[PDB]
């Protein structure tokens, strides 16, 4: 097990073990595991993060202005902002996405894939 | 007194002198003939350990304020116990400084 | 008097520093060593 | 899949509809309630009618 | 007549007391909840500062942000004040520093570029016939990141669009940019001191520390160090904001 | 379903009884406000003459 | 002899022992202050004079305070002793409650930078100062003022909007007096409020309350 | 209430608490200004102060003074206007609208002169 | 018949004669006016006291609107109209052009 | 000093100290409550709650009302005492344990009857 | 002006509504500081400051309370002094130096003194 902590600008999100933390970065997906090498890397514009924990359910993120970090204790997301699973709502996730604006659309786009709509 | 602000306040008891001081135009005459309507009910009683006999003493008003007051006590039954001594402005200084 | 006014509005004419090291630099750290 | 689709669309109507039951009684609570109000403001706007006719005879 | 008017003062005297009294207690829970927010803030700003060294470390420190331009004649002062009026010196404070920064910039030979945070600046440069090129207010007492990462994209556009920039003609840009980043801003020291600073945004310099497993970056640490210091420069606009927010209260 | 649909209907089953019971009331309470002013209006009448 | 004037006039009031009889007079004076200058010369015999003051004021009074007394000054040296049990019950909080509230006058608009504790203080105190608030020519019987204070004083009145306090209590007492006299009989011959008693008037407001609604149409319930 | 009625008795009680709470903050607004006060108070100073003006009126015996003529105004369209100023409905016309004029056609008049409308 | 209050306030801030226009009123008014003067002045002593009571009001507003700022500046406009040097009578007409 | 010497002297303006501090951070307390209070602040508080409370006595003429006699604390008795709150010797025992009595007798007594 | 002349009276009129303004504001500064003030208010006051400091001097008869000499400043000195200092061309001196002097030289020397240069 290995420590994920999401961190905004502003306030930690959350922070605690888990046991796989799959995300996807400007090179591709990518799958943390306890003692994955040291790593820094950028989430991709519409990126979202699924923390595996144990005898939970996954927790999936949607963030704007990723960067992950992989060391040797612990993982850390990075978030100009996030919202977790609960905290979305599908219709502003439609019509905030497919706007004309990027940031908007990136947006969207990572709203609705934490959804799991995509 | 029928007044919840004094009656919880600044309750009288009976023997008491609680002095009703202010401006003009604040109500000193509206709570004291509230006072004195109040103890209607205590007068229909019967019982003179409940009962309240009333005297109001008018010194230096205009008798149609006093003519007012009087009309007022009518309304509420309480002239039935009460009893005014007026010295109005019209009297003279004499009868002012007796009347109480 | 109106006109008039109007005429003469037209023609009316109506009139120490810093010590450079007070000034804090925000810098990125390097690990390694000078060059 | 249409079994599937159902289930989850039958929870989400049960689970919006239970709320909405609540919300339509609680309307109709506060609508007979506010139509008892308006019965009681009316009976004693007419008894002040009542009174202030016979306030004008008697003055009369 | 005299004592009358002494009675009507003594009655407008104590209603200022208490609106001052109030106003007094409700800054000392703003204060605590500035601090709560600047707090909150540390942890993102020292490990992405820590990214980002990591990043110049295993990259070539030739990024336009944080080469020296040569001969620089602007520079972007962006002086943090507030919308409310009722904290002293504090405005004063501010806007005496930004006007030492501007003598010794002129000093420097760099003309300065004045951007504004706050109504209390944007009065007393109206009044002082300095033009500001843009300005922001409305946040000065809860900023958010949102209008931090506004500043700092106006900033660096603005930095960036001074790299093609000689003598005055704005070049092949088109807009006449800076070739230097100044915040002016009151720093929180604690709740007795909070003084007024300037510090230099870009272009950022770097100082070496000798010594201390490699990290791995992806796709490239050029990438990811040209994505991550606009942050890094967003990162230092928002923490200046708060702490101006704290010292405010 | 079956259940929410059968509450449904029987919460708003409630909703009638209740209505009518609480409307039934505020008749009763016209009734006797209205036979109260009345009375004091005589009164009053009385003490007017 | 002016001090002496007024202070023989008022010392003939008085509370005669049992051998005279136990009969009793009160004395009921009033005073006409100037911009309410209390320390002028017979505003101060009399109030030396006297047992306790009743200080209306024109500023209380233009802010719908009617009877416009100020609490904060208005003292009654018998105090007590001139209260029936369960008026001493219910009105002993008003004076800190009215006193706290006066304190967080200030922060009216600031309930969100207040505490829990000081919101709730100063809804009270909104809640008690317009339950003070009586028409002219309306007396209250004991028992009725007793039921009042008991609604002002018991939290009853913090789930009512400030606007509405008083008619609530007004239509309340209508109520009782309509459908449980019982509560102010039990009341006006014992002196005090039982704990079945007060009971019974905790569910008839409550009912009450069910049947109540607000000038704003929201319910009062809860 | 007894003599004048309820509407006119309110109406006049409303006019002078507004009033009162205006001179109660007139000295706060004259040191710290009226952005320091909360929102409703400074509704209530801007109703305050079109309630004093609306207070003033054209009399025929001073038009010898201003030079305007006076204005009568029925006692039932002042307890219309004032019940219509206390409850805001005014809140939109210049407080220069409601100076030395008569009922509320005048100052309809006054708002059209000043560019207003209600 | 009326008073003009001078006062050494206005006349050291440069008011200058220091007449104090809110308290300052003649009780014959008009009728000692020429037709043109009245005319022309008739609302002004009106104007330039709501014009003070507004200035007075509005010294810490750091949002007026449109009518408030437009009457600050007519009122200051003939606040400098009003001021008069010593030994500098105007004749009557010329007053009145001032005026208008 | 002159007059009651320098030990009562000092305790008293410490306990004046106290109180006071404590009297300025009331209403800090009842508006925004204790917890915006730094812990010195608390602590200071907590130490002038007990000094405040052990400034109340049972008097003589209070016996009639509540039963229990009147005490007699001699001078130095209660020099020694507040010397000893105020330096922070008693800020563990409960505050109603200071609660109308006399010296630390008394003091230890009410503390162990708690 | 007739006896003066234009110059010195213009001078000590502007001189006396600088203080008068100043005398006006002594209200809200007392309680809040100069800090409320508009920016034109803010420079009079420095303004109104310095020019009450100025007014003052070390007289002939002072020293034997200071023992520091008198000083006699010509009238044609006082006037441009005071034009200079009404026209805000000292704003930058601090205020001490104002204080207890005679003519412009003084006041040059005194603010060399204190740090300052004019
Ligand atoms: N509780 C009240 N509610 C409403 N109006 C009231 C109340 N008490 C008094 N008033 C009104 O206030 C006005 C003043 O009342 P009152 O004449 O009794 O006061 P006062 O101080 O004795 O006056 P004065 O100086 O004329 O003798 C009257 O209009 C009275 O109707
Ligand atoms: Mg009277």
């Amino acid at each position: 097990d290995l420590n994920v902590e999401i961190v905004a600008v502003e306030r930690e999100l959350w922070s605690g073990p888990a046991t796989f933390v799959f995300t996807r970065t400007t090179a591709g997906e990518i799958g943390i595991l306890p003692r994955h090498i040291p790593l820094v890397a950028q989430l991709v514009d519409d990126a979202m993060v699924r923390v595996e924990r144990e005898g939970e359910d996954d927790l999936r993120i949607a963030v704007d202005g990723g960067f992950l970090s992989v060391t040797e204790e612990t993982v850390r997301i990075l978030v100009e902002n996030a919202q977790f699973e609960s905290e979305i709502d599908a219709d502003a996730a439609k019509e905030d996405a497919a706007s004309d604006d990027e940031r908007t659309a990136a947006w969207g786009r990572a709203r609705l894939r934490a959804l799991g709509q995509i | 007194t029928g007044i919840k602000a004094i009656d919880a306040m600044t309750p009288i008891g009976r023997g008491q002198r609680q002095l009703i001081i202010g401006d003009r135009k604040t109500g000193k005459t509206a709570v004291c003939v509230d006072t004195i309507l109040n103890q209607r009910e205590a007068w229909l009683t019967g019982d003179p350990k409940q009962q309240v006999r009333c005297v109001y003493v008018a010194i230096g008003q205009k008798g149609t304020t006093i003519a007012s007051v009087k009309r007022a006590l009518e309304e509420g039954g309480a002239m039935e116990y009460t009893t005014i001594v007026a010295a109005p402005a019209s009297d003279a200084a004499g009868f002012k400084w007796l009347a109480p | 008097l109106v006109s008039v006014i109007n005429e003469f509005k037209k023609g009316f004419q109506a009139s120490e520093a810093l010590d450079p090291e007070d000034l804090e630099k925000e810098s990125v750290k390097v690990r390694k060593p000078a060059p | 899949e249409a079994m599937l689709a159902k289930t989850a669309a039958d929870n989400r109507k049960s689970a919006e509809q239970v709320a909405a039951a609540q919300a339509d009684y609680e309307k109709e609570m506060a609508e007979a309630r506010a139509q008892a109000s308006a019965l009681r403001d009316e009976a004693r706007a007419a008894g002040r009618s009542v009174v202030d006719e016979k306030r004008a005879q008697a003055s009369g | 007549a005299t004592l009358r008017e002494l009675r009507g003062r003594i009655r407008s005297a104590g209603s200022i007391k208490k609106i001052t009294k109030a106003q007094e207690l409700i800054a000392t829970s703003r204060i605590a909840k500035a601090q709560a927010r600047v707090e909150a803030a540390r942890p993102y700003a020292a490990e992405i500062t820590n990214m980002l060294t990591e990043l110049a470390g295993a990259s070539a420190l030739d990024h336009p942000l944080l080469v020296e331009r040569k001969q620089p004649k602007r520079a972007g002062v962006l002086v943090v004040s507030s919308d409310r009026g009722l904290c002293g010196a504090y405005n004063a404070n501010v806007l005496r520093r930004a006007e030492e920064l501007f003598s010794l910039l002129r000093d420097e030979g760099k003309d300065p570029v004045l951007y504004v945070v706050g109504r209390k600046a944007l009065g007393y440069f109206s009044f002082r016939q300095r033009t500001v090129v843009e300005s922001w207010t409305g946040f000065s007492e809860r900023p958010t990141y949102e209008n931090a990462r506004e500043i700092a994209d106006t900033l660096v556009n603005a930095f960036m669009a001074g790299a093609d920039d000689e003598g005055d003609d704005a070049g092949a840009d088109g807009i006449l940019g800076v070739d230097e980043l100044h915040i002016v801003f009151t720093e929180f020291r604690s709740m007795l001191s909070q003084t007024a600073v300037a510090r230099r945004a870009a272009p950022m310099e770097v100082e070496y520390v000798g010594e201390v497993t490699l990290y791995s970056f992806e796709p490239d640490p050029e990438t990811l160090f040209d994505a991550l210091l606009p942050r890094y420069i967003a990162t230092r606009v928002y923490a200046a904001l708060l702490e101006a927010a704290a010292s405010e209260s | 379903l079956a259940d929410a649909d059968a509450m449904h209907a029987k919460a708003l089953a409630d909703a009638k009884a209740e209505s009518e019971k609480v409307t039934e009331e505020a008749k009763q309470d016209s009734e006797r406000i209205a036979a109260q002013l009345s009375e004091q209006a005589g009164s009053e009448a009385e003490r007017i003459k | 002899d002016v001090f002496y004037l007024h202070s023989r006039l008022l010392e003939r009031c008085a509370k005669l022992s049992d051998e005279l009889g136990g009969g009793s007079m009160t004395g009921l004076p009033i005073i006409e202050t100037k911009a309410n200058d209390i320390s002028a010369f017979i505003p101060t015999n009399v109030i030396s004079i006297t047992d306790g003051q009743c200080f209306l004021e024109s500023d209380l009074f233009n802010q719908g305070v009617r009877p416009a007394i100020n609490v904060g000054v208005s003292v009654s040296r018998v105090g007590g002793a001139a209260q029936i049990k369960a008026m001493k019950e219910v009105a002993g909080s008003l004076r800190l409650d009215l006193s706290q509230y006066r304190e967080l006058e200030a922060f009216a608009a600031f309930a969100s930078d207040l505490d829990a504790a000081s919101k709730a203080q100063l809804d009270r105190g909104a809640r008690l100062v317009e339950l003070l608030k009586q028409p002219q020519y309306s007396p209250l019987a004991v028992e009725e003022q007793v039921v009042a204070i008991f609604l002002g004083t018991q939290g009853h009145l913090d789930s009512v909007p400030v606007e509405d306090v008083q008619r609530f209590e007004s239509e309340l007492l209508e109520h009782v007096k309509a459908s449980h006299s019982d509560i102010f009989d039990g009341i006006r011959e014992t002196k005090k409020l039982s704990e079945e008693a007060e009971e019974k008037l905790v569910s008839v407001i409550n009912e009450f309350k069910k049947g109540f609604q607000a000038s704003d149409g929201s319910s009062v319930v809860v | 209430p007894a003599i004048v009625g309820d509407e006119h008795y309110r109406v006049a009680q409303e006019v002078i608490r507004i009033l009162q709470r205006y001179k109660d903050l007139q000295d706060i607004i004259a040191i710290l200004g009226i952005d320091e006060l909360s929102e409703e108070d400074k509704q209530l100073v801007n109703r305050a102060r079109r309630i004093e003006r609306f207070l003033s009126q054209n009399m025929m015996a001073a038009e010898q003074f201003t030079g305007q003529p006076g204005s009568t105004v029925p006692l039932k369209e002042t307890i219309e206007a004032f019940d219509k100023l206390t409850k805001g409905e005014f809140d939109h016309l210049p407080e220069q609208a409601f100076f030395l004029i008569g009922g509320l056609d005048d100052l309809a008049k006054k708002a059209e002169s000043l560019g207003a409308k209600l």
